[PDB]
């Protein structure tokens, strides 16, 4: 080795490790450890990220990059970063959330969701949501699964956003413009995926639900199903999307004049003429410069509306998951 | 751009801009075998080193300086002893690179760019070929990021100085001037000391001073501290004639020799 002896063994003399900090034995919930301090002067848990493969790939270093700058109440917040030098291995350290909204929806379709809490939860996505996107960052994979929430402790029902595949298979979130192979995500990219969310949560089922390159015709079909077929007017540009004449050829207008968002919400007991559902229908507009911003939706009159968010998500409740 | 707009609670503004005192104070240590002007020469010379090797791997100029600031900061830490430096630098820009979502350079063309450079632009302090391996350049990526602690978004003059440029309704007369003083403020310790938004006035200052631009009244309406522009822009004056009086080619061989070196193990 070329580098100097004394600032070799002093680094390693001093480097934090995260085999001597943590305990992590089984747990395994890259992969992810649910992780307890070794010392014992904390009774909070911990979770542990190993980074999938060797040193620091470009996901990587931009996971660490935009984490370590990054400071907001439902961005899950990276406590520290531990470089093991052995075996090149990087290691992620968060706050433990105890629930995911995958778990708590499923819980809630399996029991049959409080509309306090439905309402909680979507303002605080839009909070931390609307925090990335002033920074120009883009989530680029919204969905249950990355909706973590806290438990019980000092931040009890607060949403925390996550990427926990940020590195790299479900469509039911992706925004129609990506189906018909647009070339970049946006902001709009994201606001799609919460208002699928949304109704998700306003009627436990995800609404775009669907069998199992950027092309794909059956999750189209089930959009244009729940939505209707965009008329020209609805999505003027639609036309300069890479795969509109392979929809052209697949598709007919005809096939869903009895389909929308109205008639979709109505047989599952939401509403039209409430502020949720006006909400949503914001939300979920096939053409993305016609979506709403997280900021237009958080100022919507819908939060205004008996009930109000609250910090904690299960406010006015107590916890059965 | 990811991160634009929040300098005042960024980890650069918050843990990276440092003390000028401190900074000299840990500096202290090499310069027990070089001279105040020999280390800013070798300052001059690396930085120069990475701008080439920027320049070679066809770089954006944004990412050649974020490289700077990685080395900058290694070195305003540890002593020149500590890893090489012909190392470091091709190791800033490999993890600049990745930062910035240009790329990873690839191992062979990270490699073949500096042993190409090194030959090619810099054979008077190089007469050896580049001896480090891939290996070597991840394990000194390591030990950077961890000197770091991570901190890798960084922010830097060019995006101000576009700003205040396309304000004053001067881009074409005094942005290609003002921009290559900002380059060449990266020879100096000035990115570890202020914000860059004040770089880019004192840069923009002596462009306009240099082109005989009349820009008083729009300084004047500035809310900023002038007394740390006027700082910043004797620091700048001063650079053009420590270049005037500095002759790399002949002079580097010398004071890269003087330069501490790696102590082997026991
Ligand atoms: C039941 N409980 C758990 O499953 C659980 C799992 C945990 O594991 C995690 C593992 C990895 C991550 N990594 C990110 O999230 N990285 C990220 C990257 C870019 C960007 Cl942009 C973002 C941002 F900003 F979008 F948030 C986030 C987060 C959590 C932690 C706590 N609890």
């Amino acid at each position: 080795d070329k580098m100097d002896y004394d600032f070799k063994v002093k680094l390693s003399s001093e480097r934090e490790r995260v085999e001597d900090l943590f305990e992590y034995e089984g747990c395994k919930v890259g992969h992810v450890y649910k992780a307890k301090r070794k010392d014992g002067k904390d009774d909070k848990d911990y979770a542990l990220k190993q980074i999938e493969g060797t040193g620091i790939s470009m996901s990587a270093c931009r996971e660490i990059a935009l984490l370590r700058e990054l400071k907001h109440p439902n961005v899950i917040s990276l406590q520290k970063v531990f470089l093991s030098h052995a075996d090149r291995k990087v290691w992620l350290l968060f706050d433990y959330a105890e629930h995911d909204l995958w778990h708590i929806i499923k819980f809630h379709r399996a029991s049959k969701l409080p509309r306090g809490m439905v309402k909680s939860l979507l303002y605080q996505i839009l909070d931390g949501i609307h925090y990335l996107h002033a920074n120009w960052v883009l989530h680029r994979d919204l969905k249950p699964a990355n909706i973590l929430v806290m438990g019980e402790g000092p931040e009890r029902g607060r949403v925390k956003i996550a990427d926990m595949g940020f590195a790299r298979v479900t469509f039911w979130y992706r925004a129609p413009e990506l189906l018909l192979g647009a070339r970049h995500y946006t902001k709009a990219i994201d606001i799609w995926a919460i208002g699928c969310i949304f109704a998700e949560l306003l009627t436990s089922e995800p609404i775009f639900h669907c069998r199992q390159n950027p092309y794909h015709h059956d999750q189209l079909d089930r959009i244009f199903n729940v939505m209707g077929f965009p008329a020209d007017k609805d999505w003027e540009d639609i036309k300069k999307m890479p795969e509109h004449s392979t929809l052209m050829k697949d598709f007919r207008r005809n096939t869903y004049t009895n389909c929308s968002l109205i008639k979709y919400m109505e047989k599952h007991k939401v509403k039209p003429d409430s502020k949720a559902f006006h909400l949503l229908q914001k939300l979920l507009t096939m053409d993305p410069i016609k979506r709403i911003t997280s900021e237009q939706a958080m100022q919507d009159p819908y939060f205004l509306e008996d009930p109000l968010p609250t910090s904690d998500v299960f406010a006015g409740c107590q916890i059965p998951y | 751009k990811a991160m634009a707009g929040n300098f005042w609670q960024s980890s650069h503004y918050l843990q990276w801009i440092l003390d000028k005192q401190d900074l000299l104070k840990e500096r202290q240590k090499d310069l027990k075998f070089l001279s105040e002007e020999e280390y800013w020469k070798l300052q001059i010379f690396f930085t120069n080193v990475i701008q080439a090797l920027g320049e070679h791997l066809k770089l954006r100029q944004q990412v050649i300086a974020t490289a700077t600031v990685y080395f900058k900061r290694f070195y305003a830490r540890y002593s020149l002893k500590s890893i090489d430096p012909v190392l470091m630098a091709p190791t800033c820009v490999f993890l600049a690179s990745k930062v910035e979502e240009f790329g990873v350079v690839s191992n062979t063309r990270l490699i073949a760019a500096a042993t190409s450079v090194l030959k090619t632009r810099f054979s008077y302090a190089f007469p050896k070929e580049f001896p480090y391996r891939m290996n070597h350049i991840l394990e000194c990526e390591f030990y950077l990021l961890e000197l770091m602690d991570c901190c890798l978004i960084v922010y830097h003059p060019y995006r101000p100085l576009l700003q205040y440029v396309q304000d004053m309704g001067q881009e074409d007369m005094l942005l290609p001037l003002a921009w290559r003083i900002v380059n060449d403020t990266y020879r100096t310790d000035l990115c570890l000391l202020y914000p860059p938004f004040m770089i880019a006035l004192a840069c923009l200052h002596v462009a306009c001073v240099v082109q005989q631009k009349d820009a008083r009244q729009w300084f004047a309406e500035l809310s900023v501290d002038m007394e740390k522009i006027l700082e910043i822009i004797r620091v700048i004056l001063k650079l053009y004639e420590q270049w005037k009086n500095f002759d790399e080619r002949k002079e580097m061989a010398t004071i890269l020799s003087k330069m501490p070196k790696p102590k082997p193990p026991p």
